[PDB]
């Protein structure tokens, strides 16, 4: 069980995240992909996770 | 691990790289919890006295 809680809280913290840059985003670079997607604020989550 | 990102921008190569780090991880783990054992299973016995 333990295993799936933790791969589930990676997509909970992603989403999270993304609540973020729905609602109060910076003044980020115009265009840039920092404005993330999906699979951005996936892949950010995984990569700093393992 | 030194490698950091891998700046491909292809779906099916993510999705390789997300399984590959998870095998390296796991690898490099089990290589200190073994050496720890063999490390801690020496350094006790004999009984020539």
């Amino acid at each position: 069980s333990l295993w799936a809680c933790i791969a589930g809280t990676v997509l909970l913290v992603g989403l999270l995240v993304y609540l973020l840059n729905w609602l109060n985003p910076p003044r980020l670079q115009m265009g840039s992909m920092t404005s993330t997607t999906l699979y951005n604020s996936m892949w950010f989550v995984y990569g700093s996770f393992v | 691990q030194q490698g950091g990102e891998v700046p491909y921008t292809t779906l099916a190569t993510r999705m390789m790289m997300g399984a590959w780090w998870l095998f390296a991880l796991i690898v490099i783990s089990s290589y200190t919890a073994n050496l720890a054992a063999f490390l801690t299973i020496t350094r006790i016995e004999s009984s020539i006295q």
